RNA sequence: CGAAGAACCUUACCUGGCCUUGACAUGCUGAGAACUUUCCAGAGAUGGAUUGGUGCCUUCGGGAACUCAGACACAGGUGCUGCAUGGCUGUCGUCAGCUCGUGUCGUGAGAUGUUGGGUUAAGUCCCGUAACGAGCGCAACCCUUGUCCUUAGUUACCAGCACCUCGGGUGGGCACUCUAAGGAGACUGCCGGUGACAAACCGGAGGAAGGUGGGGAUGACGUCAAGUCAUCAUGGCCCUUACGGCCAGGGCUACACACGUGCUACAAUGGUCGGUACAAAGGGUUGCCAAGCCGCGAGGUGGAGCUAAUCCCAUAAAACCGAUCGUAGUCCGGAUCGCAGUCUGCAACUCGACUGCGUGAAGUCGGAAUCGCUAGUAAUCGUGAAUCAGAAUGUCACGGUG
């Protein structure tokens, strides 16, 4: 669809948006020497974010075409759009061979 | 089916239409530049024939050589188009953009530029073969050893998927050593969706 | 699962819901959406309206309970 | 059927000095393990030995020509009647015949210590008790019913 | 001088053979010959060439090889000392020709191929 | 010093465009040594619904380069970079 | 089988909550720079607070930039048609064919070339001949593997040389292996026989290789209105206060049954324990994550080295050696299941993967039937990559033993 790539693009703001403080929220937990106090309210602040700033809710989609299945990211394309753009020489030291 | 003729030979006969080494955290970043730059440029350059648009980048910028066989009407009066492009696609493509225009000298010999005009004649309602069997013949007054031309889709029938299919001369398809054009440009009618394949045929070796 | 350096689990809005909610005693079933989360031994014996998937349905909570969440006690698929 | 099939040869002993054996030896390998194979081989060979006095290639050069058949059926159908024909086996032939008739009794002995089925089997072929001999000789039996199918409608 | 450079290769493997006047000196890898081959009939697979041209007392042997599988790489000593020994002439050419020692065993390993699940096998259908 | 690209009608057709253009200015430059190259296989799907049995697969390649120095005096190949810079070669200077 | 990865997200479907020029495009009217608000209510969507910010180019008039509202055209559609079509793939079949120009025969649809004899992997060639030619195809041109030569020596290499702490460790060397560029080599060439002595055929020498050396890519005119409108593109048809948008939970992983592929097993060419030997190929500065270190174990600390022939992934397994095991539903087999743990993620209930401990099933080689394979092949043993926070018995790829 077009209206499903524009919900799946303001994914992609808002988890580069805050995307520092929840390494830090990260960062109390994650030390044994870390006391529990501080990171039982460490806890409060992961939840009360909303949840679509991890980067398991993205979803990395095929930049020209928008198909789930089928991405490369050595690439930006498709399983079915770099067929076409490859057999007409634009992507650089890209051959056939055996 | 008759696998694409320039993926078989990028090697013995033609090279590819963009150079540029990019290492593994920057090569999906230049990808996006350059395939939206392609699909641009054809969109704004309808008129003015286009058959090739390369791509270098040497140290940190750009270079891009725009080919058309009709160079006055895009260098309109010294430029009027060149820089008003150039401040502009900067915008999709950050560095700093070269703009350079070279000539297409026998403009019946490269299969962009014969298959753009036989979407023209089959919108303004010419018959299917009178525009060909002319396409072909002015293509081999001068020049090509082989021509062959496949036109495809509804030809203005009821329930009709006809194949025209006309040859004239020489073409191989099986010898890696000849070198041969390859261009699919489509047409909208009023009914149907045409598609033209070219296939010119020029000296081999 | 859960490993024990995190401990506990439970959700925040549900919590203050709850911990609020026994400083005026069970009169009303708790009607929540959320089924993430566990019981613990500061919500012995209230009621909870837990969602099926299209509706609410009751929860008594004892004190044997504590362990599992609440996701073992509403019903998913009928297969009747 | 244009024919093509040239030949190919595997002669290699060198702790015993033998040809046939080695042959032989490609017979009970399985999936390549012939490292396995040829210590079970010299295995049920030093029990003979440790049985008999005489150098164990000869029981083995005894054992080999009394499972070897002579004459054999082949069913060659006319077309509108199933028959069977007594055919002489070539010369080629008939080692094969008897080691891969030997080895496939021999997992069907049904004792302990592997190299000791095989052990049994050549000891027998030398006296004609084994069962490979029974099955050697009844074969034999079967191509006299059928020598009146040697030559006509053969 | 007298020392002689000989390389063989099959089956991925490369065997330095250096070949030089001694006294039975058989050293391979700063290894027995008997040590290094663990009980297998490639210990005499690799003098089956020098025993058939008679030198099998009148030589040093040095072998280093790398790569390979185990018994591949008792082949490439095999065919790495003949090219060694007909460094002197080619009186010996005809007693190893006729051998069938010098030729190197072209046959390699065959890549998995698409549709198929081994090199030629493929799965059932019915 | 080392050299990345695509194609060997590249990046060892330049090689002579610097080991000429700085043995002239009197240093020593060796022989340039080749390094094991990448390779990269990509198969991909083919049909647009499914027929799984039919596949394509290709291969990018990358060829390394490695030249030599002996004794450095020369700001000369600094200058010309622009120059032994062509297309898709690109130069990581160990000016040994 | 699309699917190269369904905890939510993906996701279209279900239950609700909730929007109406709209999540998005252009044109119109107003409004404010954008921004930052660190707060409550509410499952969230959202609604309302909210310190602050006041830019930017200035003919100093304002303009452009963004964000909010109003209204119109509209936007949008994974809704129907693959029998309205383009594009792209399967199939016969890597099968040896399929056609045209001019000419002659026939009232005409046709036919001849393209049939005959020999031969070939081959409509490949030779001899014949109302046909003479030409194209597509086959062959070759391309890649890879196997032999040698030249150019090249660090991070690769150790024959000669000392050095050593005995590690190419070090100085050193350019012999080598290796790496990758550029070349030669193989043409029935030569010998004999055979054929019309003409294509060719059977033997022979030499040679790393002998009769297209082995493999791969390359699939003619066409067929099945074969498949796809859900990759994308499009004719038409319908929805446009919803067949469109937004957010929670559920679902696709349900379950007497039947069919398809695939893995283990059913044991003694084995099973355990203790030693010990040899690979290729590949990924890694949003990563690999060593040494030390603590854990029955999965791991936890710890932070090096590293932008890669350097550092890490990374210990190949089968084989071999010694021991026990005596062919017993078992020191066989491991399904099920109880209990206890670690890892990722906001979150392991429906629904993840592994670890510990315990329990131990069916299964004693498997009907009628039926499929794969001609040589580094079948059979058997491991390793890696893509997709990927997490998750492979599948897919693709590389080697051992043979």
């Amino acid at each position: 669809k077009e209206s499903m790539k524009n919900r799946e693009l303001k994914r992609q703001l808002t988890v580069a948006k805050y995307a520092k403080k929840r390494a830090e929220l990260k960062a109390i937990i994650a030390n044994p020497n870390s006391s529990a106090e501080e990171r039982w309210n460490a806890q409060v602040a992961l939840q009360k974010q909303p949840r679509d700033a991890s980067a398991s809710r993205l979803r990395n989609r095929c930049r020209l075409t928008g198909r789930p299945h089928g991405f490369y990211r050595k690439f930006g394309l498709s399983r079915n759009k770099l067929r076409e753009a490859a057999m007409r020489g634009d992507v650089p030291g890209l051959v056939k061979a055996s | 089916q008759k696998v694409h003729p320039n993926g078989i030979r990028l090697g013995i006969v033609k090279e590819h239409t963009s150079v540029w080494y990019a290492d593994r955290k920057n090569y999906a970043d230049y990808l996006f530049a350059d395939l939206k730059v392609r699909e641009y440029l054809q969109d704004k350059l309808k008129s003015a024939s286009v058959s090739r648009i390369d791509i270098h980048r040497p140290a940190q910028t750009a270079r891009i050589t725009i080919h058309t066989a009709r160079p006055g009407i895009v260098i309109g009066k010294k430029g009027e188009d060149v820089e008003k492009l150039r401040q502009d696609l900067t915008k999709q493509m950050g560095v700093p953009v070269h703009i350079n225009i070279e000539e297409i000298r026998k403009p019946e010999l490269d299969a962009m530029l014969v298959a753009q005009s036989v979407a023209q004649q089959l919108e303004r309602r010419v018959m299917f073969r009178r525009a060909m069997k002319r396409a072909v013949q002015n293509a081999m007054r001068i020049g090509a050893k082989g021509i062959k031309i496949q036109v495809s889709g509804r030809l203005g029938g009821a329930e009709i998927a006809r194949t025209e299919w006309y040859r004239e001369g020489r073409v191989p398809l099986h010898t890696l050593r000849a070198d041969i054009d390859y261009a699919t440009y489509e047409a909208h009618t009023t009914y149907g969706v045409i598609g033209v394949k070219v296939w010119i045929f020029k000296g081999e070796v | 699962p859960r490993s024990l350096k995190k401990g506990p689990f439970i959700d925040l809005h549900l919590l203050k819901k709850v911990e609020v909610a026994v400083e005026k005693n069970d009169r009303k079933p708790i009607k929540t959406w959320s089924r993430r989360s566990m019981i613990l031994p500061h919500m012995v014996g209230l009621t909870i309206a837990v969602h099926n998937g299209r509706q609410h349905v009751p929860v008594l909570v004892n004190e044997d309970m504590v362990g599992h969440k609440l996701g073992e006690f509403a019903a998913t698929r009928t297969y009747r | 059927r244009r024919r093509v099939a040239a030949k190919r040869e595997v002669l290699a002993d060198p702790k015993y000095g033998s040809q046939i054996l080695a042959k032989f030896m490609n017979h009970v390998m399985e999936s390549g393990k012939k490292a396995v194979a040829e210590r079970i081989v010299y295995g049920a060979l030093d029990k003979v030995k440790e049985r008999g006095k005489a150098d164990p290639l000869e029981t083995f050069e005894k054992a080999l020509d009394a499972i070897a058949p002579l004459v054999e059926v082949k069913s060659r159908r006319v077309g509108g009647a199933t028959y069977q024909v007594p055919v002489e086996v070539r010369p080629s032939r008939r080692n094969a015949l008897a080691m891969r008739w030997l080895v496939d009794f021999a997992r069907k002995r049904g004792e302990k210590s592997m190299a000791l089925r095989l052990a049994g089997e050549l000891l027998d072929a030398a006296e004609g008790k084994g069962a490979a001999v029974k099955k050697r000789e009844d074969v034999h039996r079967m191509a006299e019913a059928n020598k009146a199918f040697s030559h006509y409608r053969f | 001088a007298t020392q002689n450079y000989g390389t063989g290769r099959r089956k991925t493997a490369t065997a330095r053979v250096f070949l030089r006047p001694g006294t039975g000196k058989i050293s391979i890898n700063n290894r027995g010959l008997d040590q290094f081959f663990g009980r297998e009939t490639a210990r005499m697979v690799v003098r089956q060439p020098l025993e058939l041209t008679e030198t099998v007392e009148k030589f040093d042997i040095f072998v280093t090889v790398v790569g390979g599988g185990v018994s591949g790489q008792a082949g490439a000593i095999r065919h790495g000392i003949t090219r060694a020994l007909i460094e002197y002439d080619e009186t010996l050419r005809s007693s190893l020709r006729k051998a069938g020692y010098v030729t190197r065993d072209a046959r390699e390993v065959e890549r998995k191929k698409v549709g198929l699940r081994k090199a030629r096998k493929r799965p059932q259908y019915s | 010093i080392r050299l990345k690209a695509f194609d060997h009608r590249l990046i060892d057709q330049s090689t002579q465009e610097i080991v000429e253009t700085a043995k002239r200015t009197g240093a020593q430059v060796r022989g340039p040594i080749p390094l094991p190259t990448r390779k990269e296989r990509f198969t991909v799907l083919i049909s647009p619904h499914v027929n799984k049995d039919a596949r394509d697969q290709y291969e990018i390649r990358t060829h390394k380069r490695v030249l030599d120095i002996v004794q450095p005096t020369d700001k000369t190949v600094d200058a010309l970079m622009k120059l032994d810079l062509a297309a898709g070669v690109e130069v990581q200077i160990s000016l040994g």
